[PDB]
């Protein structure tokens, strides 16, 4: 099972540096070239850097040229990217991606054959602002009304992105709607997570609200219960 | 030079600093060579009596041959050389000599196949830093070389019969290390960079990438054409040219160095999963040039003189 | 430095339709071109490498053709899960370039009325001096919708923020969350809080509401 896992994302203030890594497994790491690709908020995929199997030949995009550095450790199966003199523009999700091999369908020797596997990514937020943990307020059930009901959680006042919301530790999936986070005037983010359940399954079904904000080590499990007295 | 009689020494090719020093500092060198011949031709003329012959000098093509490089121990040191003609690189050598220099080495950058190297003097020898660690490269050393003809037209030629006999031998030495009753299977690389997936190797300033799948695809101990032609792409690679300080050494051009050679060994990797199918899978390895150096330097170690 | 162009920028089609995206390069790139698919939130997956080769595990409905400067990606029978943004990418030489933003593919389905819900602030939150009144609009189509807050029949403005999901992969609908935020002091002033919504599946604007003191 080809797996790539980025680590080391978070906030970092303008001018400073940061180094991401990527833990690889499921294939012979030291045989494949590796890529770094980044994607700014709601924008497109921008190729950043490439390192060959033997960690010798390295290639950079002009934008990060001179500020970024790519390297690998074939002994620990990890890929590194160190970024210096960060600007606001550098804020983005950073994906590590494994370059396709030389597949039998190719018939020429090229510098790259393009990625095939990608990591889930790690968000890097360039900002002066401080890291604050969420507060998890509930969203209770109410008295079409005897058919299906709706409840959820409100993750409010945190920074920076992003938060993980799940239900019953990942059990409940159907009907769940985690919304894109909104940036408040307070500089902090907020979002909601809701799930629709039959108005006859309450009181007998425990609804855990697994909220997770890694950047501030905040892990919270709330309980959604109908109001009374 | 000197044979240390009645001496038993302990080698460890896997902790050998010669390997690291060479890999770091050694660059290929070529020199102009002449292979002159003479042609003798009867001067028959009319009408059938040839009591004259013409003697002519010929074969005036000048090619560049690789110059052998020797590692020489520094003043106050010496090189111990294992003379056991089947040393596995680790442990006691019951028969040891002292030399000032190593045998001549003609360096060649390659993956999968070892070219222009040294042959096993007795039987086919396979080695590894750890046969249990399926991530350690297995170095094969043949006792007779398989010729491979390579042209700038982008293909290499290997006699199928010779290759099949080499596979049988290699697969007989693997059955001997992984289970005297196991099916031995060769398959192609599982993917990666061009240098790794193909039989990649240099010839002057140019690098051949050869489709090697015809060579590694057969099953052994489980009861076609006469020539194998491997398709090859050929690229220049300036960033591999010897760079010593300020100067860069540009190798002879394409038509100057012959690209054919003698296969003296292989690099392999054995698969994992430990599926006790009583059958092991092997694939073309390489990419780590230190493995290449170990295949020539296994019988040497440097020691202080007292 | 090679520039990639895709077309259309975005498109709407119906389930079962044939969708055809085209890619174009500023110069010859033989067939060294890949197609990727990115669903909202997730990381891109490869679907086609070198123009026409289908990646392993990729549904049979995805194909690719072309060479030189002109390429085509095709979904033969469009499914609800195929909603995503598709990028083409050249690897004739680095930098690897694509088309900024790629191509967004959306489903067009029958009109759907939103099921509306309203939520009052939690006693927990009111303790800290802030009231978040939240309105939810569940599984509707099309995306366009008006949410309107009223406190004591007074329409509100500037104290509201909304967020909309992307198209569901199962039923091709959207959901919207609107949040009215007031200082606990202003929340304590008024009694009836309402959320009136105007869509297209509604016979007429719908209003869910409540009043402090259940
Ligand atoms: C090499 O050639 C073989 C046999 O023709 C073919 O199956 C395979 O696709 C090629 N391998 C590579 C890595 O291109
Ligand atoms: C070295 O060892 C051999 C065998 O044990 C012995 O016969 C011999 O006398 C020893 N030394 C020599 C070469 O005299
Ligand atoms: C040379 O040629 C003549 C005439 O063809 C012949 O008679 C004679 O035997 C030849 N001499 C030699 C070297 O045999
Ligand atoms: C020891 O090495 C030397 C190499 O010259 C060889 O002549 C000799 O046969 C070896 N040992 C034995 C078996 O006498
Ligand atoms: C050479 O070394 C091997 C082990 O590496 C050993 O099995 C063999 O007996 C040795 N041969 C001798 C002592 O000449
Ligand atoms: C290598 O040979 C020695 C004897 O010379 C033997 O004792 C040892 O088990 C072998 N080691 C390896 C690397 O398998
Ligand atoms: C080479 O080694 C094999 C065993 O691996 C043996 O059968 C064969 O006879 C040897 N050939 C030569 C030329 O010594
Ligand atoms: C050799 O490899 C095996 C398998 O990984 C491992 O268990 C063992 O520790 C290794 N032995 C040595 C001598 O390093
Ligand atoms: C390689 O070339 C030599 C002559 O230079 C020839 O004898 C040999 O048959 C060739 N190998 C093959 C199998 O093509
Ligand atoms: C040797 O090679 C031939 C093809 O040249 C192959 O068909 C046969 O199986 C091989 N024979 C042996 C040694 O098993
Ligand atoms: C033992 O060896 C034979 C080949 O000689 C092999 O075919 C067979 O599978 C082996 N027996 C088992 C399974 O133990
Ligand atoms: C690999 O071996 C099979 C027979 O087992 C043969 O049919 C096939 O052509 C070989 N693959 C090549 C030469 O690419
Ligand atoms: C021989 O190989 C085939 C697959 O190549 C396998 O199905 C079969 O079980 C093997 N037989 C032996 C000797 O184990
Ligand atoms: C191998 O050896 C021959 C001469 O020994 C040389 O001409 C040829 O260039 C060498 N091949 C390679 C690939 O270096
Ligand atoms: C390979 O080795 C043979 C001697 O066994 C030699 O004559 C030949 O020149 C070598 N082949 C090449 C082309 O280097
Ligand atoms: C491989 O070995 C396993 C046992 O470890 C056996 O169950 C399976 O049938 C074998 N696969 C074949 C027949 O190739």
């Amino acid at each position: 099972q080809v797996q790539l896992v980025e680590s080391g994302g978070g906030v970092v203030q303008p001018g400073r540096s940061l180094r991401l890594s990527c833990a690889a497994s499921g294939f012979t790491f030291r045989n494949y070239a590796m890529h770094w690709v980044r994607q700014a908020p709601g924008k497109g995929l921008e190729w950043v850097a490439l390192i060959k199997y033997d960690g010798r030949n390295k290639y950079y995009a002009d934008s990060v040229k001179g500020r970024f550095s790519i390297s690998r450790d074939n002994s620990k199966n990890t890929l590194y990217l160190e970024m210096n003199s960060l600007r606001a523009e550098d804020t983005a999700v950073y994906y590590c991606a494994r370059d396709i091999g030389l597949k039998g369908e190719h018939y020429d020797i090229l510098t790259a054959y393009g990625p095939d596997y990608w990591g889930q990514g790690a968000l890097v937020t360039v900002s002066s602002a401080s890291t604050k943990g969420p507060s998890v307020f509930p969203l209770a059930p109410s008295s079409t009304s005897g058919g299906t009901a709706a409840l959820g959680c409100l993750v409010k006042d945190y920074f920076p992105e992003p938060v993980t919301v799940s239900w019953n530790s990942g059990a409940l999936t159907s009907g769940v709607h985690t919304f894109p986070a909104v940036l408040q005037s307070s500089g902090l983010y907020s979002l909601s997570s809701v799930v629709t359940v039959p108005s006859s399954s309450l009181g007998t079904q425990t609804y855990i609200c697994n909220v997770n904000h890694k950047p501030s080590n905040t892990k919270v499990d709330k309980k959604a219960e109908p109001k009374s007295c | 030079e000197v044979v240390l009689v009645n001496v038993t020494e302990n080698f460890n090719w896997c902790k050998n600093d010669m390997v690291e020093q060479m890999h770091e500092d050694i660059c290929s060198l070529w020199d102009q060579s002449l292979k002159p011949c003479v042609k003798l031709t009867p001067l028959c003329v009319g009408a059938g009596s040839c009591n004259t012959s013409v003697i002519t000098q010929a074969c005036p093509k000048v090619s560049f041959e690789p110059i052998p490089i020797h590692y020489c121990a520094p003043a106050g040191f010496a090189i111990l050389k294992c003379n056991n003609k089947t040393f596995n690189g680790t442990g006691p050598c019951t028969n040891v000599s002292t030399v000032q220099c190593t045998h001549g080495i003609r360096p060649v950058v390659s993956s999968q196949l070892l070219l222009n190297g040294s042959l096993a003097e007795e039987e086919v020898v396979i080695r590894s830093c750890n046969f249990t660690d399926n991530a350690k490269t297995i170095i094969v050393q043949l006792n007779t070389s398989v010729e491979i003809n390579c042209t700038g037209a982008g293909h290499c030629n290997i006699a199928r019969a010779k290759w099949n006999n080499t596979l049988k031998q290699i697969a007989s030495k693997l059955r001997e290390q992984f289970g005297n009753n196991k099916t031995i299977i060769f398959k192609q690389s599982s993917g990666g960079d061009p240098e790794i997936v193909t039989h990649w190797f240099n010839c002057g300033g140019e690098f051949f990438y050869c489709n090697s799948t015809q060579l590694f695809n057969s099953t052994w101990f489980n009861s076609g054409s006469d020539t194998i032609t491997l398709p090859c792409r050929i690229k220049q690679i300036i960033n591999m040219w010897c760079k010593v300080g300020k100067m860069m050494y540009a190798p002879p051009i394409s038509g100057q160095i012959r690209c054919s050679s003698n296969i003296t060994g292989l690099l392999l990797t054995r698969d994992g999963g430990n599926s006790n199918n009583e059958s092991e899978i092997f694939r073309p390895g390489g990419g780590d040039m230190r493995d290449n150096w170990r295949s020539e330097l296994y019988k040497y170690k440097v020691v202080k003189i007292e | 430095d090679i520039q990639m162009t895709q077309s259309p920028s975005s498109l709407s089609a119906s389930v079962g339709d044939r969708v055809t995206i085209t890619c174009q390069a500023s110069q010859d790139i033989r067939n060294y071109l890949n197609w990727y698919q990115q669903k909202p939130g997730k990381a891109p997956k490869l679907l086609i490498y070198d123009a026409s080769n289908s990646e392993t595990g990729v549904p049979s409905r995805f194909s690719g053709s072309g060479s030189g400067r002109d390429f085509t990606f095709t979904i033969s029978s469009l499914q609800p899960e195929d909603v995503a943004t598709y990028y083409c990418q050249q690897h004739q030489n680095v930098p690897l370039t694509t088309f900024g933003g790629g191509t967004k593919v959306e489903i067009k389905r029958t009109v759907a009325a939103p099921s509306v819900f309203i939520f009052p602030p939690s006693d927990e939150q009111l303790k800290s001096g802030t009231a978040s009144v939240v309105c939810l609009l569940n599984n509707f189509y099309p995306r366009e919708a008006k949410v309107q807050w009223k406190v004591d029949n007074a329409l509100q403005s500037g104290n509201s923020q909304e967020s909309v999901t992307e198209q569901d992969s199962k039923d091709s609908t959207y959901s919207l969350s609107s949040t009215l935020t007031l200082s606990k002091a202003d929340y304590e002033k008024h009694k009836v809080y309402a959320c009136e919504v105007t869509h297209q599946g509604l016979r007429s604007p719908v209003t869910k509401s409540f009043n402090r003191g259940e």
